[PDB]
């Protein structure tokens, strides 16, 4: 075969299908009898492939919402570029980031808000930024509000090109079924394309413009005097009195003989100790190799030229004794289905946010972000919560392939099956380890507060008592230390500074970074992740196994993925169903989720955080009491909570005082939520009964008759606001706190 | 379009009813603000 | 039965210059919309052939006259640099840079827009809208050639299928240019200098120069 | 009376079908298909001939600045700026009186757009009446003394193709009149003649 460009002309544009509601789907398109059908309208407007059954269609129907999602994104960027233009202290931050807050948003003075423009430095009133940008853009060597405003409009420009493309390649230019499943092709631009020319198209911008532009900053010269990036390019001897080793062309790339280009890239690793931030150098360097890296991976697919792999044949030849002939089907599975790709892809994607959270606190990339401490904290909550979710989202749409897509007579894996063939083993053996990590992380605790408030320290589970000391990370963590010249010769220094020993780098007053010990607290916690990870684990594979059929429910497929039940019947059948395992999930996601951001908070304030003066004393924001009572889920409730929560509960009158209103406001929709959970619709449209039987009287009764919330719809709406109050009361706990004292 | 006029008229109706209601009540705000009582009787 | 690399079912050699290479597979037409179609590529190719036939000759010519003829401080300075402001940083003119381009655009607009249409339609342009010309216009049945008369004032071999052994040459000369105007793109960004001026130092000694030297 | 052969905006281009050719001053011209229903159009066309009729007045305003500048005159102050000034009794007053007749002007058209008649009457003499029938072409003595607004389609076509001509190059003047003092702050004329004397390097990119 041979790959092509395929497409097909004109598919309609009107402002017809606006104007009738719910078009998409043949039962909803006839209007409302009840209000159930609002509901239904937005909860079945973006299942494509509820909509029709032709691949083509739902495949080119997800092509262009991908780019109304790029558009929105591309909107989104504009403003922030453009608000660190127009209401912003960019400029003043430049000169001094150590001591002013970065600032974005300026509020009009209407009712009394106002208050919420506070001392933010530079004589500018405002709100501080937690999002990290102004880090960003001075490492990306931009000086003025100008270049601000220049990215502003070009990313609104983008914005409207990414919206056309959308309308074009759904309206005017639809691809066909052939040219999507063309993944040899996709995977083969994607590599080398997209991640290759992407990390090669930022290695340049960096070694000629972040890393000149940055050496004149760390000098102390003042912004406004730096030359613009393109006097670089130009005047060579610019780029030449500084990386003299720009003074030759293409050589020595050229005539190979690598390097003397050691002048402005290397593999010096560790931290900055004017910065705080990553070595622009060794960056530069790194997207080299990425580059480089994806560009050589971007050629292993056969395409139209024979040369490569079929990703068919390769499967295929994977099967063992173990698994029959196992990966054969994969192919035309993964080809055939959308949900199967969105299931893995979220998987990654929400477990590569993860990694990202734990790799840009330990090794911070950006200029005077380590000693933001209002940063780091936020911008690792927020990547824990979008993995978290992620994750859960794969757990979803693995379920609604079993539920929609799953057909052994015509598409059969053997992989696939044999595990269906024995997936009672599987969660219960699953069962077993959760409720051994439940008694051996959480248990240990309860044993520690009982001793403890016995009076009998040494019969707890401490570091001065009977410990629990987490030697395979600490001889790993010792590991990295001794790295560098014994395993990494090339290496100057550790890779982080948690790794480093004895080595400690300050910014202004502030810890950056320095090494983390590990104790039996931290094995403590690390458990408690291992156990509530698992859980999570639990009660999703088991909605994704058992989606189809049960012991109790023999053809629960029929009843698809997303109902209510099957009755009161077999002693009851509540949350059978693969959506209310998702549904069941997403609380556990919260809960270990939630524990992992507060193992974060209280440790780097406690063991990393704080003052440091020129005498070599250092101070921690709580003073390192995590080792004594974070083993004590007393000392959670004490030390941590009720200790640090004081800020926010303090903030009004302040320019925080918004976070007080978000603390108490996210309290509110969290303790709704449970109005939801904890009743059913049953009692709730009987009541309706009641009041539509007063406006009848008064003539006033509406003809969409109202309903009660579906039973799926009140878990919906449930574990929504439990989510949105719980999350965003931390969000206010967190920020109040970290922008306060830190 | 007569259809876009359609499109229009849903709930859209309502965040142009209550951006205009919210416009109409910050202005007052912003001539009359602080008030606790009505003092023209 | 002709000379010819690489493979494609579709390039018959019906079409002037098939030399029937396609590798990327461009032109085939299985699924076409938009601008990916095959005639279109072929009015392309010569649209974009006559202007860089074209153009290849602006970006040297005033470059060698004013080496051995009359041009004083219009004296050609590079192609690239009386256009692009940082290099050469312009020549003032009798108006303004920017509104020139105005101007410019606007000229543009009515021949280029016109010509559009002829491809939207056969003869429209040559129909209606009052002024002479317009039975210039619509001419020919073909867009690439609107056969002016006008365009073509000299039948030219328009009328002997010769016209064919013209074509190709159009088209070959076209590719030509092309090709040219790309290298002058790289050799004035790292030599700096003139196309032609850069064309010496090869020729003052050959040795010495080159990309290999250049380096 | 629609003609189907008539220049459009765009020669190449194939006009909606709404644009009939029947109304006066149609070169088939709504992209965004905004008559695209004939209640619609009605309504615009309306609005776009009295937009024309002000706009024309308007020009005027184009017209005091060039006496002012080489005449003299009393009109030399700049239209902008015109409004903050002192003469006879405060401007407020005088908007609320103009609210005023106006309104009784209107709420005085808009029921002849709405039905078909009104004209029919001056209130106070039921005799005066005056006619003239079509839509915004009240007629009569008030509005067309020297008649030449009753007559003939093809003459009436054409003269009234003549008066939206002027009002959309009269709307497209005003907008580029008020926009031109705050791009260049002076008076229009001078803008002209500064063109004038510099059209080569005299435009928006002057400045
Ligand atoms: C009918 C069309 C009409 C138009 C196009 C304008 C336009 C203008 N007026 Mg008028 N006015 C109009 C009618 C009337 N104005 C006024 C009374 C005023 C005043 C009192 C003022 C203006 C002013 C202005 C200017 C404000 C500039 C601005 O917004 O900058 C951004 C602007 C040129 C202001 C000015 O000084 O303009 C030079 C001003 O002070 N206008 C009255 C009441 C008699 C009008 C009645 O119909
Ligand atoms: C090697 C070239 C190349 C590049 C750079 C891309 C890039 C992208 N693709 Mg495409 N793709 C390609 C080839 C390529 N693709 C081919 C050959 C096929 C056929 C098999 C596909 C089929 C395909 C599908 C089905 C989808 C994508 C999608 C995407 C976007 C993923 C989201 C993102 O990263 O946002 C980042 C945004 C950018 C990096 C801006 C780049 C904008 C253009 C490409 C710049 C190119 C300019 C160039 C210099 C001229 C991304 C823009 C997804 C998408 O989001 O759809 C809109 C999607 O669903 N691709
Ligand atoms: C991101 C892609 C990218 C792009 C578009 C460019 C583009 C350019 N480079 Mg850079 N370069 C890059 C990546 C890139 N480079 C990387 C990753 C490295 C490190 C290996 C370099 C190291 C480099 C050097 C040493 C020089 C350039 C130079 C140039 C300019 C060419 C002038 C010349 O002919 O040389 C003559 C041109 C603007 C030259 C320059 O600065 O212009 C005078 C030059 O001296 N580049
Ligand atoms: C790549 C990301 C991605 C994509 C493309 C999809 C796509 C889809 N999902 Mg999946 N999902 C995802 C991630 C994703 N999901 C994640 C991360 C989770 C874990 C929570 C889920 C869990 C999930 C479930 C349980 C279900 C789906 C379903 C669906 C399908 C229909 C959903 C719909 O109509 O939208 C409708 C959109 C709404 C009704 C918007 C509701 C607003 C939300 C609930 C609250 C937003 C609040 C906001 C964040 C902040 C508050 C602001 C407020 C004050 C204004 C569609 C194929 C449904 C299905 O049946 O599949 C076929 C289904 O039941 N998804
Ligand atoms: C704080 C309240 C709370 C507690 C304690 C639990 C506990 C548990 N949950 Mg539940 N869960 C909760 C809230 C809670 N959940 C809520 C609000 C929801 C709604 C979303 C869920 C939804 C949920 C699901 C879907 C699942 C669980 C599961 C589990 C079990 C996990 C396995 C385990 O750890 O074993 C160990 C038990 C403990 C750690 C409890 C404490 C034991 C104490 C400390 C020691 C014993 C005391 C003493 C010695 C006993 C003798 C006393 C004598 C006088 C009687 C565990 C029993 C999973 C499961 O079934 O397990 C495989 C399961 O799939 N939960
Ligand atoms: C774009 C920014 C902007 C600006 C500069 C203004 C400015 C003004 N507004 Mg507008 N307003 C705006 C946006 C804006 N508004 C928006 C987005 C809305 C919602 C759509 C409104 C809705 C609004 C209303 C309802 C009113 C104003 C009024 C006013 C004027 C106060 C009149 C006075 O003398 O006070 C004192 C008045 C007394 C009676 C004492 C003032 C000129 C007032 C006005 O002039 O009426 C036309 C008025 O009541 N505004
Ligand atoms: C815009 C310039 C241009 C365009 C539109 C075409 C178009 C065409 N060529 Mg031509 N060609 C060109 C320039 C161009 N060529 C140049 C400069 C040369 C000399 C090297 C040739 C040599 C050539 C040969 C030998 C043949 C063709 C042929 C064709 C036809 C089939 C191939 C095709 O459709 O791909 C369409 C091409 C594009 C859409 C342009 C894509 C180019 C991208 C941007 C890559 C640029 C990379 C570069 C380094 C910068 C098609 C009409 C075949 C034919 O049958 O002739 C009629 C034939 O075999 N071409
Ligand atoms: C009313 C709004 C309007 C708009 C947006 C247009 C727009 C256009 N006209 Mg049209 N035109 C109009 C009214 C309009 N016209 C009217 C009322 C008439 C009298 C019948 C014409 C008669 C006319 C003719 C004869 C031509 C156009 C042409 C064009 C196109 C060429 C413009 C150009 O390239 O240079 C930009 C202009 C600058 C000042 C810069 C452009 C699409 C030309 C065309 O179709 O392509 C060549 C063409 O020849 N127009
Ligand atoms: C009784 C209450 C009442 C009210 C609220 C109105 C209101 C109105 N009349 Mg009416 N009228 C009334 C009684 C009333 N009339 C009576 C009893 C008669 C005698 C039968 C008339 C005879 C009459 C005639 C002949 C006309 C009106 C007109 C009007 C409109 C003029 C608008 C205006 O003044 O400019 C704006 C004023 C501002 C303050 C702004 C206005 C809606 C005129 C019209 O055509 O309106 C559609 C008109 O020509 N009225
Ligand atoms: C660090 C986290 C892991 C903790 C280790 C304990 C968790 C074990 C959970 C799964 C155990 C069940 C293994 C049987 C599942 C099974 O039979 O797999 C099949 C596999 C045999 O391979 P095959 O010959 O089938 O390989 C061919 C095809 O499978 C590949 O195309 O055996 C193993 O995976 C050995 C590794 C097990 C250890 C995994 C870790």
């Amino acid at each position: 075969e041979v790959k092509i460009i395929l497409d097909r002309d004109p598919i309609k544009t009107s402002f017809e299908q606006w104007a009738k509601p719910g078009h998409f789907s043949r039962t909803i398109a006839k209007g409302p009898d009840t209000t159930t059908w609002i509901w239904n309208l937005h909860a079945d407007a973006h299942d494509f492939d509820s909509h029709t059954s032709d691949l083509e269609e739902i495949s080119r129907k997800v092509f262009s919402a991908h780019f109304g999602q790029l558009s929105i994104i591309f909107l989104w960027l504009s403003g922030m570029y453009f608000h660190g233009a127009r209401f912003s202290n960019y400029e003043a931050w430049l000169n001094d980031p150590t001591h002013i807050r970065p600032s974005a948003q300026v509020v009009w003075p209407i009712v009394g808000q106002e208050i919420l423009n506070g001392d933010v430095g530079g004589g500018f009133r405002g709100i501080q930024i937690t999002s990290g940008f102004f880090q960003i853009w001075r490492a990306s060597g931009i000086t003025s509000e100008l270049q601000l405003y220049c990215t502003a409009i070009g990313a609104l420009v983008f914005a409207g090109l990414m919206l056309f493309a959308g309308w074009f390649h759904y309206h005017k230019a639809a691809p066909k079924l052939a040219w999507f499943q063309d993944v040899e092709s996709m995977l083969n631009h994607h590599l080398a394309g997209l991640l290759g020319l992407g990390s090669l198209s930022w290695a340049g911008h960096q070694v000629h413009v972040s890393l000149p532009i940055n050496q004149f900053l760390n000098a102390g010269v003042d912004p406004k005097e730096i030359p613009l990036p393109h006097e670089f390019i130009l005047n060579r001897d610019l780029l030449a009195q500084l990386y003299p080793s720009f003074a030759e062309g293409a050589t020595p790339f050229f005539t190979l003989n690598w390097s003397k280009y050691a002048d402005f890239l290397t593999f010096r690793g560790g931290l900055d100790p004017l910065t705080g931030g990553l070595w622009l150098t060794d960056i530069a360097h790194h997207h080299l190799a990425i580059a480089i890296l994806f560009l050589i991976a971007g050629h292993m697919y056969r395409t139209n030229w024979g040369i490569g792999h079929g990703i068919k044949d390769i499967l295929e030849a994977h099967k063992g004794p173990f698994t029959g002939q196992g990966h054969k089907g994969l192919y035309e599975i993964l080809t055939t289905s959308w949900h199967a790709q969105l299931s893995i892809n979220l998987a990654m994607l929400g477990s590569l946010t993860i990694v990202v959270a734990q790799h840009m606190y330990s090794m911070p990339p950006y200029p005077y972000l380590a000693t933001d401490y209002a940063t780091q904290l936020s911008l690792f909550t927020h990547h824990m919560w979008i993995g978290g979710f992620l994750i859960v989202g794969a757990a979803a749409h693995a379920a609604i392939f079993m539920v929609r897509d799953y057909d052994p007579t015509t598409r059969y894996n053997d992989l696939l099956d044999r595990v269906l063939r024995h997936r009672d083993a599987i969660i219960s053996h699953l069962n077993w380890v959760c409720i051994f990590l439940g008694f051996h992380s959480f248990g240990l605790y309860i044993h520690n507060d009982t001793m403890s408030a016995l009076g009998r320290p040494q019969d707890m589970f401490s570091d001065t008592a009977i410990q629990l000391q987490p030697v395979f990370a600490q001889w790993i963590q010792n590991t990295h230390a001794l790295a560098p010249g014994t395993t990494a010769p090339g290496a100057t220094a550790s890779t982080s500074l948690t790794w480093g020993g004895g080595d400690l780098v300050a910014v202004g007053n502030k810890v950056a970074l320095l090494p983390i010990p590990l104790g039996t607290a931290d094995f403590l916690v690390h458990h408690i992740h291992a156990f509530t990870i698992h859980v999570t684990v639990l009660i999703l594979l088991k909605g994704v196994l058992f989606a189809r059929s049960s012991r109790l429910i023999p053809d629960k497929a029929n009843l698809g993925f997303r109902f209510p039940c099957d009755g009161p019947g077999r002693g009851g059948t509540c949350q059978v169903s693969a959506w209310d395992h998702v549904f069941l999930g997403l609380f556990w996601m919260y809960n270990s989720i939630s524990v992992v951001i507060f193992h974060f908070s209280w440790k780097m304030q406690s063991d990393v955080w704080g003052t440091i003066n020129d005498q070599g004393v250092v101070t921690h924001i709580t003073t390192g009491n995590f080792a004594q009572s974070s083993i004590t889920i007393n000392g959670w409730l004490r030390d941590f909570l009720w200790a640090q929560a004081s800020q926010v509960i303090q903030s009004y009158g302040s320019s925080l005082s918004a976070y007080g209103l978000f603390f108490l406001g996210a309290h509110f929709v969290w303790a709704f939520s449970l109005m939801f959970l904890f009743s059913g619709r049953g009692y709730w449209q009987e009541l309706i009964e009641s009041i539509v039987w007063a406006h009848n009287k008064l003539k006033v009764a509406p003809a969409t008759q109202p309903r009660a919330l579906s039973i799926v719809q009140g878990r919906a709406v449930g574990v929504t606001h439990y989510l949105l109050g719980g999350i965003a009361t931390t969000w206010a706990f967190f920020l109040a706190r970290i922008i306060a004292v830190g | 379009r007569d259809l876009k006029t359609y499109l229009s008229v849903a709930p859209v109706a309502s965040t142009l009813w209550f951006a205009a209601l919210a416009g109409l009540l910050i202005e007052i705000n912003r001539l009359f603000p602080d008030a606790l009582t009505f003092p023209f009787f | 039965w002709f000379a010819s690399k690489q493979s494609l079912s579709y390039l018959d050699g019906s079409l002037p210059g098939d030399y029937g290479f396609d590798p990327l597979g461009l032109s085939d037409p299985e699924g076409t919309g938009g601008f990916i179609e095959p005639r279109w590529l072929a009015y392309g190719e010569v649209i974009n052939g006559r202007f860089a036939m074209l153009g290849a000759v602006g970006a040297i010519a005033p470059e060698y006259l004013g080496k051995v003829g009359l041009i004083p401080q219009e004296t050609a300075l590079a192609w690239f640099q009386t256009g692009v402001i940082p290099p050469a940083g312009t020549y003032n003119y009798w108006a303004d840079n920017y509104t020139l381009f105005v101007l410019e655009m606007a000229l543009m607009g009515f021949a280029e827009h016109r010509r559009f249409q002829d491809w939207a339609k056969p003869g429209s342009m040559g129909k209606q809208y009052f002024l002479g010309l317009e039975k210039g216009f619509g001419g020919s049945g073909n867009p690439a050639y609107p056969g002016g008369p006008f365009f073509n004032p000299l039948g030219f071999g328009k009328d002997e299928k010769s016209l064919k052994e013209l074509k190709l040459k159009e088209v070959k000369n076209g590719r030509l240019a092309m090709l040219a105007i790309l290298g002058y793109f790289i050799q004035g960004l790292v030599t700096g200098v003139g196309p032609y001026q850069n064309l010496l130092d090869h020729v003052a000694d050959p040795v010495n120069n080159n990309v290999l030297t250049s380096l | 009376v629609a003609e189907p052969d008539r220049p459009l905006w765009f020669p190449g281009s194939t006009p909606p079908p709404w644009l009939d050719g029947s109304l006066p001053g149609d070169f088939g011209f709504d992209p965004l298909g905004l008559g695209s229903d004939p209640e619609s159009l009605r309504w615009n066309v309306q609005a776009e001939l009295v937009h024309s009729r002000w706009a024309m007045l308007g020009a005027a305003g184009i017209f005091i600045p060039e006496f002012l500048t080489k005449l003299g005159i009393l009109l030399t102050p700049s239209w902008y700026t015109a409004g903050e000034q002192e003469y006879f009794t405060d401007t407020t007053t005088l908007f609320i009186v103009e609210l005023v007749f106006i309104g009784w002007a209107e709420g005085r058209r808009w029921a002849d757009i709405l039905n078909p008649g009104c004209v029919n009457t001056d209130p106070i003499f039921p005799n005066n009446k005056l006619t003239g029938t079509d839509v915004g072409y009240p007629g009569g003595l008030w509005f067309d003394p020297l008649g030449w607004g009753s007559a003939s389609p093809q003459k009436l076509k054409e003269l009234r193709t003549k008066e939206i001509k002027n009002g959309r190059l009269a709307m497209l003047a005003v907008m580029g009149a008020w926009f031109q003092h705050i791009y260049t702050g002076t008076g229009p004329i001078d803008n002209l003649f500064a063109h004038l004397a510099d059209p080569g390097h005299a435009t928006i990119f002057a400045a």
